[PDB]
DNA sequence: AAGACGAGGGCCAGTGCCGTAC
DNA sequence: GCGATACGGCACTGGCCCTCGTCTT
């Protein structure tokens, strides 16, 4: 409950003091900083990869923010439900099939009169009644698995089995914040009620081929708050006894980490073949890895200062270009997980970073 | 009714055989022992019409059964024996299918080698297995060579179809296939995977070698070491189970050459075709050597194992069958997933600890760390050789705007970047591991040029030796250590000296942080060495340890991890959770290779019982198949089954990951498996060997009376009576008893019972000393007990009396030693003589325990064989479909069908009764007790498991997945007779 | 006949009356189809990529949609102006700097009148008054070239100049349809009046350092439309044949693989293999091997050409022998054959070869 | 300029300890 | 005098051998 200063100093959040847990959990926050929206960006991308791309029968859906008939959408489930028939047509009535969409939703909140918005990643899984529960447990285990990685302590993420007011099964996902558990994702099994209500005339356009027979689809639904999730990983990244020596650093997963590497200039001052830093810069961004530029600086200070400055930004590696490297070709490298000086080659550094992220995606 | 336990039997009218003097001795013994408080609880007698006996006794019954079951196979074996051999072909045919080589080794294309019997050895390219690639089989008539469909270069898809070798003939006797480790070859037979069948049985020269001249593993160790006064006499009379060695033993010809390149396991399919002729030649050499070995073994085995029950038993014990489906694949995927997840978490935490501890290198502050000061802490920065010159120092050699006119200056900086890049490469040679990081961290990382490279410090463990000392607090002390043993634990004043001095140069050690850590610990060499915990300064020596081995690392001390001492830090419940994770993946870690690679052939809808298709299950585009366990018929000792995976298969525990492996063998629709576990065999065996030795009746022994007195159902067995002392129920007490029968060593039983009961050593010692009453007593200078009434004498010549050794009172170890004394067969009953390497004639022998265990476990295995042949006899005689066997020593399960399950269970009960009556008859009397005649638990359900009720870990919901339930049995099955017309 | 092949190929949402060009240009919808969504995501990705290469540093942000004081947003300027003083710390007040963001802004569309939505990409570039016009011309050229790169014809995109008393100089990027040139992007040069209205005072924070100089920065307003751009490239790709030749780096689905031999499990195994392999290297692949019938080849090719698929892959039975596979291009429609192992490298090299300016 | 000693890493079998079943 | 019959796993290690480096002729 004191890493907030690290979020203000290094903008993963707003510099406003009024950032209470209520203001963060309601979505009434003034907004996220560049590093924060980047972190959430990589988080949502990691969602999209491990939910939409690898798994077939799942297609993107674009739901509007409002209704043609003022209050906005509370959930982007219904907007996806409106796109059921056409998406049935592009799948040739082959269910199970799902529609996924990551969009901001607007929730009315009575602060004890306002309205708070928050980014939500939703997947609506149209699945036959015969295998509804199986897909529910499936998505439970898989979502919980997706959230239990990227974490330094996966024990904080939990799942709760719960029933509806009528009896419909469902599962909730929690993250153990320092003040208790908090809802981060919800999974429910909707017994084809809303689809039936949306199409009262001809229900024949709702029938989906289960295999040897066309059945009415049961509507599974999973909605994940990525703001509370980004905050969850934000808290999880930060460090707790008899360590005898402490350093301020948040350990975010290399995949979702906002800024991957940090390029600077050492020794210092050296003119004027420093345009090689530009080369390494464009080369790095060409491969799609985030690089912070340490060119125009006021420090000119202890290396511990910008090292801690980079550790507060969860920057994986710190590449240092010096005149000796200008001579031979071996720049410096300081890892975040293990603060240790290491020499390496340039293209070797590029491929090392690419292999680092790519393998980090793996086991 | 009567004689303290008997049932209505027609196994002999006479009979007593009273032995009034012997029963007076027994009664007096049991009175002074003393047990004369009978419960008088008569078990319900069963009146049923027994199956027809062939006379005169049940001995000739089982004998004629075993003979009529193994007669055709013996005929075929004899056909292999008198086989006159045609020479090997000058060249092997490169054609798919079988190739017959008859006159002058001509190539005759054949689909199936029609022969009564043949030797066999299949080949398989491991590079893309496990599909057969080559095979050679010789016959009493001619030669045969089978090539797989891998003769044409394609991009094959292996889903294990019916591609294994075809060997069986169609109807619209009969077969015998011998081979070294024949089960593996059987696994590559096309027609063996079918639900029904089969006539074809198998004979294993390896198992046969084990029966004739086998040796224990302890013997194997010092047998291969040949490269305890008379312990080297059996060295040349026996051999290891290797084909080359067993051939060098039984044939004794020139040494057969083995493939020096190991091409079938080391090479691809490419380099196999390049050396096809040679590999075929080697396979032929193998089947030839195996043929010879078999020829020389069969009569030897027939001599050493004269009773046909062993033969037919070994015949049926080699055709096991495990039916499975897609649920197998799902099981593999889910189990491997869970394993990878838990391992990911563990390695994540451990690599985190290994990352945050790497920071205290700067500056030299690692010496203060009371855990991390033994290792390297190296700082390397190498290297370079000079080529640039000369004589000038190379170590030292805010404007606001908006310019873009230099559009291509970016490609200038790019070109400069590449041109700078290409010049440095010839400076270094080979990429070494990261020198900037300490050595302990280097070793704890994967190599850069490794195909399986993972970021950060990988290879964390659990059970490594660096990481546990890296994080854990140590038994009310600070440092852990290792040298000959890790931190001591589990498995009249005494004093020792102290010493501190300075010389150099050696790694500095710190002893303050330890004492301060102890201070912080109690904030909530001597003294505190016995029961408390502390660490000294230097030494290093024992100074108060109980275990004589050590334990790196503490991996099964959860009760000693969840009770305060010991704990870890940092920190919290991370320790016990880490131990939990280790315990969860303990099984799958040491087995996943054996289960994932556990191949399985799927039979299409073309070749399966259509009556099963008629059954309301398909199921939803589901795949049905099976796998043959691949079991060596007889592995020491005594001729017990040996199988890499299924015999060491874990049970249904909600803790272990792949614990469902046992219950993944699901019966096909319309079919169901019915099995049973003997309760109990070896105990009642030792009991009978006792009472039959002492007198005629079964309850004329102190130990033998308690065995056949307890009932497991709502009651208390002998194991359960020892487990409620207390006492720990129930497997532990079983280990204590069976360990007591084969050598109840005082310290062994000590640390064992103390490990299981968790109390203090003195009271425990009292308990042992009380339980040590059973083995007592026993027998110039000597133990103060002989045949003389008193030991003291003066110049008394009695070297002729010091030849008798025997315990007294409760137990009957004297009989087991009596079978362990005979220099000839030692086979009761039946009845097979084992090992030219343990037969005391020309052996020291000093292998006593192995031979006592040999006796009792042999009785257990002959029990097994008897059960097999008995079950087979009334399964073919009556209409009981599904005769496929799946046996695990004590337990045995048959793959019956849903409409013939109760009659099959009835067949199991009859079998057990007849076998018990056999063991009773071989020693007398034919009469037998009540609570031992019939089975108590008969499992009847789809998948095979332990208890009828089954929970599990990975699938979490067992019945959640497509499953059923089990049924206890019982007494309700004793109403369905063996006749077809029931209910 | 282009609006109809976007309905049957799921670029747009299902409509029968609001399918007109006027309803498409209007924010009112009948939202978007999966193909159009992926096209927009790739377009936005290339947009964010063509501004991340821009030196020195431009920080991405996100603005609220409703009113902070209680309403929906029209432009994407105010939210970027609120985070100016904060990002000042991150740029260390050192030089002129910008803030880019992509968001769904709204606009009233005129019975009763409704509300329309548009996903626009904006870039607010704070730059000194003396070097604001030059940088505005710079962004003019860079944006025009940005639209030019993925364009099948550079003549279809145009750049107009304008000015007024409120904005000293501005530029507007138009696109020829050619049913009527339409607004695609606006590039204005607003003064500090916009920023001096939300922070008075004491305005001592606003002025950034500019070479040992304190000066309140002039505000450059970049505002592009990705929906109108999507439609632009859709009309730019439309060419008895009816094939949409979208840019390779822009095309939603770039490859599709089916089977030819009668429905066999092994074919599905191989196809699943190629599926996983192609998805492993970030290549969008349409699975038509499901399938279920695989009726004709010509109408299949027509479908995959109306979906702007770069290459169609056919896995026959010969592939299960020699590994050869039936490739088929879109821009040339050449029925080729190549080994299945060298397909990944080919597609990746082909996409990478489209990386040029 | 060629030859010889020395340091580092991979492949190998051997050993100690742990894990399961009966 | 004594747990017994197996079955495998991983962590660690001394040793053979190729490769690179580097001193030496
Ligand atoms: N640690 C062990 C376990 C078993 N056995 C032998 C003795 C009996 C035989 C069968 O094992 P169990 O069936 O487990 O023993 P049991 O007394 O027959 O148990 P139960 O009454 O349940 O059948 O294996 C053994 O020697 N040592
Ligand atoms: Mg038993
Ligand atoms: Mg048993």
């Amino acid at each position: 409950a004191l890493l907030e200063i690290c979020q203000r100093r290094h903008f993963l959040s707003g510099s406003k003091q009024q950032l209470s847990r209520d203001s963060l959990l309601s979505g009434c926050h003034p907004g996220f900083g560049p590093l924060g929206v980047e972190l959430r960006k990589n988080l949502a991308a990691e969602w999209w990869t491990s939910v939409v791309v690898f798994r077939e029968q799942v297609f993107p859906v674009d739901a509007l923010h409002h209704k043609p008939g003022g209050k906005l959408r509370e959930n982007l489930l219904h907007g996806a439900l409106e796109h059921y028939v056409n998406c049935l047509d592009l799948v040739n009535k082959r269910l199970p099939y799902g529609l996924a969409q990551i969009g901001v939703c607007f929730h009315p909140v009575f602060d004890t009169k306002s309205i708070g918005e928050k980014t939500e990643a939703s997947l609506v899984w149209f699945t036959p009644p015969r295998t509804s529960n199986q897909w529910l447990d499936f998505w439970l285990r898989h979502r919980l698995q997706w959230w239990r990685k990227f974490a330094m302590s996966p024990s904080n993420f939990s799942s709760s089995d719960c029933q509806d007011e009528e009896g419909r099964k469902g599962n909730k996902l929690y993250y153990n914040f320092p003040w208790g558990k908090e809802l981060i994702e919800t999974l429910w099994n909707l017994g084809d009620h809303e689809l039936l209500h949306m199409y009262p005339g001809n229900v024949s356009k709702l029938h989906g081929r289960d295999g040897r027979k066309n059945v009415v689809p049961c509507v599974l639904s999973v909605n994940g708050d990525l703001d509370r999730g980004m905050l969850a990983y934000l808290y999880d990244s930060f460090q707790t006894r008899k360590k005898n020596l402490h350093r301020k650093v948040l350990k975010l997963h290399p995949c979702l980490a906002p800024i991957k590497v940090a390029l600077d200039v050492g020794r210092g001052p050296t003119l004027e073949l420093r345009q090689v830093c530009q080369g390494l810069f464009n080369e790095l961004l060409e491969n799609g890895i985030s690089v912070w530029p340490g060119y125009l600086e006021t420090m000119q200070s202890s290396l511990e200062q910008l090292y801690s400055k980079y550790d507060e930004m969860s920057i994986l590696f710190t590449v240092l270009v010096t005149e000796t490297t200008l001579e031979n070709g071996l720049i410096h490298l300081r890892s975040r997980d293990t603060t240790m000086k290491e020499m390496m080659h340039i293209s070797k550094l590029k491929d090392f970073l690419i292999k680092y992220i790519s393998s980090a995606k793996n086991v | 009714m009567l004689s303290r336990g008997l049932h209505e039997q027609i196994f002999g009218q006479g009979g007593e055989m009273p032995g009034e003097a012997a029963v007076r001795r027994s009664v007096e013994h049991l009175q002074k022992h003393g047990l004369w408080g009978q419960p008088a609880v008569p078990l319900p007698d069963v009146e049923l019409r027994l199956p027809p006996l062939y006379g005169d006794n049940l001995d000739q019954h089982f004998r004629l059964l075993a003979q009529k079951q193994s007669l055709p196979y013996l005929e075929a074996a004899n056909l292999l024996l008198q086989a006159q051999l045609p020479p090997k072909p000058p060249a092997w045919a490169w054609a798919e299918g079988w190739t017959r080589y008859g006159p002058e080794g001509e190539a005759v294309p054949v689909a199936i080698p029609e022969e009564r019997a043949l030797v066999f050895a299949v080949a398989v390219c491991l590079a893309e297995g496990t599909c057969p690639t080559l095979a050679v089989a010789i016959s009493p008539s001619a030669w045969y060579s089978w090539c797989s469909q891998r003769l044409v270069e394609e991009r094959y898809s292996w889903t294990s179809q019916l591609s294994p070798a075809d060997l069986i003939p169609l109807e619209v006797q009969e077969q015998l296939v011998v081979g070294h480790n024949v089960s593996f070859d059987r696994a590559h037979i096309r027609e063996q995977y079918l639900i029904q069948g089969s006539r074809m049985r198998f004979l294993d020269t390896m198992s046969m070698h084990m029966a004739i001249s086998g040796l224990s593993s302890f013997q194997r160790s010092l047998w291969i070491a040949a490269k305890a006064i008379s312990s080297w006499d059996w060295l040349d009379i026996s051999s290891v189970n290797s084909l080359a060695e067993v051939h060098r033993l039984y044939v004794g010809g020139p040494p057969l050459e083995k493939e020096p390149r190991e091409l079938f396991v080391k090479g691809t399919m490419k380099d196999i075709r390049e050396n096809f002729q040679d590999l075929m030649q080697y396979c032929a050499q193998d089947v030839w050597a195996t043929h010879e070995v078999f020829q020389q073994q069969l009569p030897l085995f027939l001599e050493r194992c004269p009773h046909p029950v062993t033969l037919a038993g070994m015949l049926e014990m080699g055709v096991s069958y495990l039916p499975v489906n897609q649920n197998w694949e799902r099981y593999l995927a889910e189990a491997q997933g869970t394993y990878e997840e838990l391992q990911r978490e563990m390695k994540k935490s451990l690599m985190d600890l290994a990352n945050d501890a790497c920071q205290l290198l700067s500056g030299e502050r690692y010496k203060e760390d009371p855990w991390l000061w033994d290792l390297e802490w190296d700082l390397q920065e190498f290297k370079q050789k000079k080529a640039k010159k000369v004589k000038k120092e190379p170590a030292t050699a805010l404007g606001p705007c908006s310019e873009e006119e230099e559009f291509q200056q970016d490609v200038m900086a790019r070109a400069c970047l590449q041109k700078l890049k290409g010049t440095t490469e010839l400076l270094p040679k080979r990429p070494q591991h990261l020198p900037g990081h300490p050595g302990w961290y280097r070793k704890l990382c994967p190599r850069l040029d490794d195909p399986a490279w993972t970021p950060g410090p990988s290879l964390l463990s659990l059970q490594m030796r660096v990481t546990p000392k890296l994080m854990a607090l140590t038994w009310d002390g600070f440092p852990l250590h290792y040298s000959e043993r890790h931190g001591w634990g589990y498995l009249n004043l005494a004093k020792l000296p102290t010493g501190t001095t300075l010389e150099s140069a050696g790694v500095v050690c710190p002893y303050r942080a330890i004492e301060s850590l102890y201070r912080k610990h109690c904030l909530e060499p001597y003294n505190d060495v016995d029961i408390p915990g502390c660490w000294f300064f230097k030494l290093p020596h024992k100074d108060g340890n109980s275990c004589n081995v050590g334990s790196p690392f503490a991996k099964d001390f959860l009760p000693k991890m969840e009770d305060g001492t010991l704990q870890a830090g940092p920190g919290g419940a991370s320790g016990p959770r880490a131990l939990e994770i280790n315990k969860m993946i303990s099984f799958w870690r040491n087995a996943h290779k054996r289960i994932s690679s556990q191949m399985v052939v799927w039979l299409p809808r073309s070749a399966l019982p259509r009556a099963v298709i008629r059954h309301p299950d398909y199921d939803e585009e589901g795949l049905y198949g099976a796998i043959l366990p691949q079991v060596v018929t007889a592995g020491t000792i005594t001729r017990r089954a040996v199988e890499p995976t299924w015999l060491t298969a874990s049970n249904a525990r909600p803790d272990r990951v792949g614990s469902e492996l046992k219950a993944m063998v699901q019966a096909p629709p319309g079919y169901t498996l019915v099995g049973a576990d003997v309760d109990s065999q070896e105990l009642w065996i030792a009991a009978v060997l006792g009472d039959a030795h002492f007198a005629g009746m079964h309850g004329c022994t102190a130990f033998g009376w308690m065995t056949l007195q307890g009932r497991k159902s709502r009651g208390t067995d002998l194991h359960s009576k020892t487990a409620t002392t207390v006492g720990i129920s129930r497997e532990h007490a079983k280990i204590f008893n069976y360990g007591r029968i084969y050598g109840a060593g005082q310290p062994f039983a000590e640390r064992l019972l103390m490990q299981f009961n968790h109390r203090l050593t003195q009271q425990e010692a009292a308990e042992k000393a009380q339980q040590m009453y059973a083995a007592t007593k026993g027998l110039l200078r000597k133990v103060q007990r002989e045949t003389a009434r008193k030991s003291q004498w003066k110049k008394w010549e009695v070297v002729a009396e010091r030849a008798w050794k025997g315990g007294t009172e409760s137990e009957m170890f004297n009989k087991l030693e009596s079978i362990a004394t005979s220099d000839i067969p030692r086979t009761p009953v039946l009845g097979c003589c084992i090992s030219r390497a343990l037969e005391p004639s020309a052996v020291q022998e000093e292998f006593m325990t192995s031979r006592v265990n040999w006796v009792v476990q042999s009785s257990a295995v002959d029990y097994l064989h008897l059960m097999l042949v008995a079950m087979k006899w009334l399964f073919e005689e009556f209409a009981i479909d599904g005769r496929f066997c799946i046996s695990i020593h004590d337990e045995v399960r048959y793959l019956v069908r849903e409409e013939d399950r109760y009659r099959a269970a009835l067949a199991l009960q009859i079998t057990n009764l007849l076998t018990r009556c056999m063991f009773a008859y071989k020693l007398g009397l034919n009469d037998l007790p009540q609570s031992v005649a019939f089975f108590s638990a008969v499992d009847i359900d789809r998948c095979l498991r332990k208890e009828v009720t089954m929970d599990c870990k990975t699938p979490s919901n067992p019945t959640g997945m497509e499953r059923r339930y089990g049924i206890p049995q019982g007494e309700a099955l004793d109403i369905y007779q063996i006749i077809e017309l029931t209910k």
